[PDB]
């Protein structure tokens, strides 16, 4: 309730908790190339005729896919060295002290990170020898893609980075996280503590020195108990979690519709080529190879363009990844939901099938209380001496400051008040005088 | 009874032959085919995606496929003119066959 | 339909461990269908008399696309003989007799005989007799198809024509185009036949042949019939029991067979173990649609009900009128 | 008939529309989370 | 019959496609936007949203105008002006 | 009915085009109106 008089009503929390907060963004798609000639003329010469006519469509549609797996590598080169920070602690066990980071620690890729991709259900690439393999043992699970790419002649290319130096890269980042957020500017690093510098990130969130001296230990378990419940984070109810599967099962929907298609009769009489050939005349035959043409030429088009729709979301939300890695895992970002809910602490990225997963840790406040508050001090024997607190509000407890963000009332100091011009709002007091006023 | 298996996609995944030893059906499997080509070199690189060598200098294996007539320069390299994809890439020798190369991270400086 | 008891197999090809829609001729879910049991003949002492039976040859239903059977349904369970509800005996599977007629000509008949040791089926025109009790003979309460089990079932002697002469006895056989026999071993386990007409032929479908156990029905056997069948009627059958012998006899299900889109589960063997009728239900329509006998937790919007027109309006003008 | 020949592709557009709308539900519930404060003043007449 | 000519609601139901009604009634949204107005007058006091502060709303805009540089003897001096300025622009606003 | 069963077929074209064209530009506004939203969202930390 806001109250008509000078002093105004203040509501701070007097408890607080840590909480992480999981986003995935997807910077990337599966590069796939269609062989036009296999899909839909299945080795027929008629059918090659017939396309010739229309024009070089398959020919046209390579080019396309060609210019899709391209883009697709510079974003993934754009993102990377964006990532990549030019001076990074080496990973050391026990890194952060008191604070626990073994699951952001590498094994290799993270645990943390190893169990984001077990926990999603991706098909196995089988990039080395796949073809092969299929052959030998059959589809891996009934209507297996990978086996049908081979079949209809389409193949998925694998991706511009290894997973090694994926990794290598999220390592470095990891290693940057403690030292970066020391002063403005990235041209020099100072290798610090993580322990160090959240307690200078909570210092800026507001909560007083003071405090988090006598609460290191408690501060560290809160911390430590939020990346505990990270672990279990991946689940069905966990939204990021279900995000990275959509993506995975978006691009398993675009191999599955290729050969689906393959088998739709498109009005000829069999859904097969050679067994239009057997049942009916040729020139009778012809008509019905062309419905089967028309329609897987237009299912190709169809997916070239879905491919070009995906590859420019994947490039757009790849910048976004990036200005998110700057703003929240290179610093402490006072924008308020761009990355964590509630106030931003830290932020560790580690990678995804589709893309790089996110996790904030954020500052939560709980147990508000309401107490009594002044916009500022002035002294009553001399009026032009004021004082307004800094990241605090001056409360009544005959006077003291408390931080913004953590109810802790301390002695009124120099250190945390900045003199201002006299406003008939600020309290005159005489009886009892910080020492900023004490003049 | 019924002797023609067919599987969701519709397509003859199993035949029960006359004699009566069941045939599993795969179509005939395609060999995919990609070009990596320099112009200015004006010379191409045969790529085959996912395919053992054994099927296709001799043919050079790497996880991305089988390239055909490959050398393994084996030097890393942190920027590559034409990147085979994962930690590969192919470097011209500049005219001399293109080089598999393993594309380099640039480390930071460690303090 | 999740049973999947009766329900027919795609003679095109055979799918293993797959989930898909498939469209042919089905009975709709939950349908009771039309119950018709046998029973005892009225007899006295050790001596056999009257036969007693419905008038099921009275009934008559439409053959249509064809129509599914379900036998030995309550077989080896104690029931009540139909005939003496004094009398308490445990139920026996028997077999389903059918006649089949286009006009109301040539008569498709089905003739279960050798009690049940052999399905006898000839398309042949049935002549009415003049005699009491048959049917062109007057005072005739119904024409029903008999045997005596103390003779026709005795193991040492078994007659492959007992119920085939008593047929005879009551409808004369004429010009009967073609004879089949076709032998089914006698068993208690529930059974299902199914009877389709093709262009090609009538069909025949035994669940027992192939799939005894899963209630599946193949088709054994091909009628050469080229004339659309349009009427059914069940042959009453009453059998020719003693008093003391009378027992139990299971009730038989006729199930309409309708052209329907069934969501079909494949085991390796690739029987139907599982399948969904759309028709009956909205939830079974959205289980149709994507294909999935369980879907996960969500609100899916279905296709929306169709009002069905109750009448036909039809106006046309006419106009000038004679003079007298 | 002719349907069935192309495919089940009258199911399909059923399923594609219903999870468009399920997506812009997400959308509005992030959104309203995202606008709500957790401390506001009660509004009053005459406030400002 | 159709409210308007070619009305678009009334074709719906003829081709069978139904317009789904949105996830939050009128009332909640109103609520929403209610409680954010409340939380303007006092979220800017001080960095972070831990802690509310309910102070007038006249008495924010002072501060935000001392903000952008307008010093504080002016805008004591101009504190009926400034209000004044502000009930026009939103006067506009409503003819907007 | 053959002849208007080819008759029937083209409308059957047609009306799936005009679903599937639907169903697309759907997906299309659904998407825009997501990304819309954020900004939405951004919009109102920033300056409300």
């Amino acid at each position: 309730d806001q109250l008509n008089s000078s002093y105004f009503k203040l509501s701070i929390p007097t408890n607080f908790s840590f909480g992480v907060t999981q986003e995935y963004i997807q910077t990337t798609i599966q590069k796939v190339t269609v062989d036009c000639k296999q899909y839909v003329c299945n080795g027929f010469q008629k059918c090659e005729q017939l396309l010739r006519e229309y024009g070089q469509f398959c020919s046209k549609i390579n080019q396309a896919l060609h210019g899709a797996n391209l883009r697709q590598d510079d974003s993934v080169r754009n993102l990377f060295a964006s990532v990549k920070s030019s001076q990074s602690s080496p990973i050391i066990p026990g890194f952060g002290g008191d604070f626990n980071l073994t699951l952001l620690e590498p094994v290799a890729r993270s645990a943390i990170e190893d169990l984001l991709f077990d926990k999603v259900t991706i098909a196995d690439p089988g990039y080395m020898q796949g073809y092969d393999d299929c052959m030998q043992q059959g589809p891996a699970s009934a209507r297996d893609l990978i086996c049908a790419q081979y079949v209809a002649g389409y193949k998925v290319l694998p991706p511009l980075m290894d997973v090694n130096m994926e990794a290598a890269y999220t390592s470095s980042l990891l290693g940057s996280i403690a030292g970066v957020g020391w002063t403005a500017g990235l041209s020099s690093f100072a290798a610090i503590p993580f322990a160090q510098s959240i307690f200078y990130r909570l210092n800026g969130v507001g909560i007083t020195q003071q405090v988090l001296s006598e609460n290191q230990k408690l501060i560290a378990n809160k911390f430590n108990q939020a990346l505990g419940a990270m672990q279990t984070g991946f689940t069905t109810t966990n939204e990021a979690f279900q995000k990275v599967q959509d993506a995975v099962n978006n691009n398993a929907q675009a191999l599955s519709k290729l050969a689906s298609e393959l088998s739709n009769t498109f009005g000829a009489i069999s859904a097969s080529i050679g067994d239009i050939i057997q049942r009916l005349d040729p020139p009778e035959q012809d008509a019905q190879i062309d419905r089967l043409i028309n329609g897987r030429l237009t299912t190709l088009n169809a997916f070239v363009a879905q491919q070009l729709v995906r590859s420019e979301s994947a490039a757009l939300s790849a910048q976004l990844a990036k200005d998110k890695v700057n703003e929240c895992v290179k610093a402490q970002s006072k924008r308020s939901g761009f990355c964590g809910q509630g106030t931003h602490i830290v932020s560790f990225v580690v990678n995804a099938p589709n893309g790089l997963y996110f996790m904030h840790v954020g500052y939560y406040p709980s147990n508000h209380i309401e107490v009594v508050s002044a916009y500022g001090l002035c002294d009553a024997a001399n009026p032009t001496n004021c004082i307004a607190p800094v990241n605090g509000y001056f409360i009544k407890t005959e006077w003291s400051y408390t931080g913004s963000s953590f109810y802790a009332p301390e002695p009124i100091t120099s250190l945390n008040t900045k003199y201002v011009a006299p406003q008939v709002t600020y309290q005159n007091i005489s009886t009892n005088l910080p020492p900023p006023l004490l003049g | 009874q019924q002797r023609f298996v067919y599987d969701a996609y519709q397509n003859l995944v199993g035949y029960y032959s006359d004699d009566g030893n069941y045939y599993c059906l795969r179509a005939c499997v395609s060999v995919p085919v990609s070009v990596i080509y320099d112009k200015e070199t004006k010379t191409h690189a045969t790529l085959f995606g996912s395919v053992a060598c054994e099927h296709i200098y001799g043919p050079l294996q790497t996880p991305v496929g089988c390239v055909l007539g490959l050398v393994n320069s084996s030097l890393f390299v942190e920027d590559c003119k034409l990147p085979l994809g994962q930690s590969l890439c192919a470097l011209p020798d500049t005219p001399g066959e293109m080089r598999l190369a393993s594309i380099a991270f640039n480390h930071p400086i460690q303090v | 339909v999740s049973k999947a008891d009766g329900i027919i197999y795609p003679q095109g090809r055979t799918y293993s461990n797959i989930t898909i829609t498939y469209q042919g001729l089905f009975p709709y879910q939950g349908d009771h269908g039309d119950m018709y049991v046998y029973s005892a003949g009225h007899a006295t002492g050790t001596t056999p008399q009257k036969l007693f039976v419905a008038n099921y040859s009275q009934d008559v239903k439409q053959f249509a696309n064809g129509f599914v059977v379900r036998i030995g349904a309550a077989a080896n369970s104690t029931g009540t003989v139909i005939i003496s509800p004094s009398t308490s005996a445990t139920i026996r599977k028997i077999y389903p007799a059918f006649m089949l007629g286009s006009s109301v000509n040539h008569t498709l008949v089905l003739l279960p005989d050798g009690c049940g040791t052999l399905l006898r089926a000839f398309y042949c025109i049935l002549e009415p007799r003049s005699g009491n009790h048959c049917p062109a003979g007057n005072s005739y309460t119904s024409f029903a198809t008999y045997h005596t089990p103390a003779t026709d079932c005795s193991d040492g002697n078994y007659n492959r024509n007992a119920s085939l002469n008593s047929f005879k006895e009551y409808f004369n056989l004429r010009n009967c185009t073609f004879m089949y026999t076709y032998n089914i071993t006698e068993d208690e386990i529930l059974e299902w036949f199914g009877i389709t007409q093709t262009a090609q032929g009538v069909h025949l479908f035994s669940s027992r042949y192939v799939d005894l156990y899963g209630g599946n029905m193949f088709q054994f056997a091909t009628l050469p019939v080229y004339d659309t069948i349009k009427y059914y009627s069940i042959i009453p059958h009453s059998i020719r029991s003693i008093q003391s012998d009378r027992k139990a006899w299971a009730a038989f299900y006729v199930y309409k067979l309708q052209p329907l889109t069934f969501l079909l589960d494949f085991s390796v063997d690739g029987y139907i173990r599982r399948a969904i009728d759309c028709g009956f239900n909205d939830l079974s329509q959205l289980h149709c649609s994507y294909e999935s006998f369980d879907v996960e937790s969500g609100v899916y919007s279905v296709s929306s009900f169709e009002a069905k027109p109750s009448g036909s309006v039809v106006e046309q003008a006419e106009g000038v009128e004679c003079d007298f």
